[PDB]
């Protein structure tokens, strides 16, 4: 089964200088709460050890754009991290990274904000990131699809139940996850020169995340 | 490789 | 309206050495085809003609991959080309790409032919990445989207209707558009390796749209 | 510029 209720339960068991060095701070901070929340997700944990570690490598930075992306909504020109911190659009244009960080407010926090997503939605979408059958070196591909499958099978019917008015909430949901892959890219991109120029701090964690697979 | 491991293992 | 007999009718309309060569060279020539394909399209050929070309500068990497993804269904570890020309696993590792064209093979090729995506799916899914209302510099980015709503609206009867046993059938032909997403940034960051180094002939209408927005 | 706009104009 895959029920709904568990997966808003993981979304709220999680919950709570420089725009650049914040950013670092926050990611991996948030890195941590990541495997918390990916293990209170149905049959995640009943997976082999080495794929859950595949699907967290391949996933992590859209898991955690898209949390931030819709704690945002409440927020004007900027994103709430994790720390606490706001980074409004000015602070990060002035950081150099104004471009991605456009992107994210127009292609993902307001598109949420403007269409009301809810915890559990955001929830089942990160749920069906998370069980991404694409991803290289699982050991079982068909049964990761067969997880992401039954997610958006409860995605569908919650949204059909909670908003029979909208009878394209549910395809509305699924098309931000182009943009949200696009937006992961170019993120990961920049977190990439960060490193590589190493004059920003980087955690531990974070720094795993980074390095080879 | 060893921080997530760890942490899955509980 | 939005029929779907009249994009299934935009697909069947525009019906026909060195692996990269090939590439480029049958790239320029569907660039051409893509324009008659685009004016094919329901409301489309209303839109202000700035918005066109923002659209078709916007999509035309993703529409192209997916056209000659799906061409290459009946193929075996291999692509086939709009110039008639077969590049297969083999060719396409000893030049270079192996690891763009293996993603293509698996996210994209292997799953249109496991679901037996039929021309209808394959034109409105294309008709979707055309009507890209998050595409910068928009006139008007919210008739753009009632665009798109329409189409997927269009999309998910079909698929109802010609697959009533196949409840996530709908679902699992949007959730390839990540994908599509993705392997369209890796393509065209080899397209633009490619004019950079300039070894490889780059005709025209392909050298208009790798030129700056 | 041109040749998508030619080709748009029909
Ligand atoms: C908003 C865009 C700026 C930016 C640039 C590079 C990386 C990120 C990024 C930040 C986080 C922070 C997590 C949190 O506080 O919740 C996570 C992943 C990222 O790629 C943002
Ligand atoms: C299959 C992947 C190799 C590759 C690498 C770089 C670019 C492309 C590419 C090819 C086409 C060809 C069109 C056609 O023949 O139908 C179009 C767009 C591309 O990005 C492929």
């Amino acid at each position: 089964d895959m029920p709904v209720e568990r997966i808003l339960e993981a979304e709220l068991a999680v919950e709570p200088n420089d725009p650049v060095t914040n950013i670092c701070q926050a990611a991996d901070k948030q890195l941590f709460t990541l495997v918390e929340w990916a293990k209170r997700i149905p049959h995640f944990s009943e997976l082999p050890l080495d794929d859950q570690v595949i699907l967290l490598r391949a996933g992590w930075n859209e898991l955690l754009i898209a949390s931030f992306s819709h704690r945002s909504i409440a927020v004007k020109d900027g994103i709430l991290l994790a720390t606490g911190l706001h980074v409004h659009r000015n602070s990060a244009h002035s950081a150099g990274v104004g471009a991605i960080f456009d992107r994210v407010l127009t292609e993902l926090v307001s598109k949420m904000r403007d269409m009301q997503m809810d915890k559990t939605e955001l929830g089942c979408l990160r749920a069906i990131v998370l069980f991404n059958p694409d991803s290289k070196g699982l050991s079982n591909p068909a049964e990761v699809e067969a997880l992401r499958e039954k997610v958006y099978a409860s995605l569908e019917a919650y949204c059909k139940h909670k908003y029979p008015e909208q009878p394209g909430r549910f395809a509305k949901l699924l098309l931000r996850l182009p943009a949200l892959r696009s937006i992961g890219l170019k993120c990961l991109e920049h977190l990439f020169f960060f490193k590589l120029i190493g004059d920003t701090p980087i955690d531990t964690f974070l720094m795993e995340m980074l390095e080879a697979p | 490789h060893k921080i997530l491991h760890r942490l899955l293992q509980d």
